[PDB]
């Protein structure tokens, strides 16, 4: 269950990290790791996908 | 950062190196930490978990502590692989969530 928590911290982490997100954009993916930690994945790729469209 | 991290490592092969963190009994002092591998454009990795377990796959050359309010990762044996950014991550109650490090660069020469 430890283990399951702390591979959760890892989507927060990468989020958290990503630079070409907008505060609003991030702050909404991590809530959205908050509400639904099973859609986790889904949400990274998302989070990906868009900090890559808004690279300069 | 919420939580401490120390400064910048450079060892040579074969080195054991110690990274340490510092927080608050709102998160390391009441809650296990967690340590994170980031390779530079890579996925960030679990390297340990509840203080001292390691992550499936992970190698026995890493260990960790936790006593206090500072945990510690010790890397056994350095190799050139183990090169890269290692974060500390623990739970804050006060925040009511994830709680990260700034992060300790090891070099290995």
């Amino acid at each position: 269950e430890k283990l399951m928590k702390a591979f959760q911290s890892l989507a927060f982490f990468e989020i958290l990290n990503m630079p070409n997100l907008n505060e609003a954009q991030r702050n909404g993916f991590i809530q959205s790791l908050k509400d639904d930690p099973s859609q986790s994945t889904n949400v990274l790729g998302e989070a990906k996908k868009l900090n890559e469209s808004q690279a300069p | 950062p919420v939580l401490t991290q120390s400064p910048s490592v450079s060892a040579a092969p074969r080195q054991r190196v110690t990274i340490s963190v510092s927080g608050s009994n709102s998160n390391i002092g009441s809650n296990t930490v967690n340590w994170i591998q980031q390779l530079p454009g890579r996925a960030p990795e679990l390297l340990m978990y509840d203080d001292d377990l390691l992550a499936p796959g992970v190698s026995d050359r890493f260990s960790g502590s936790r006593s206090g309010t500072s945990a510690s990762l010790t890397i056994s044996g350095l190799q050139s692989e183990d090169e890269a950014d290692y974060y500390a991550a623990t739970w804050d109650d006060s925040l009511n969530g994830w709680v990260f490090g700034g992060g300790t660069k090891v070099t290995v020469l």
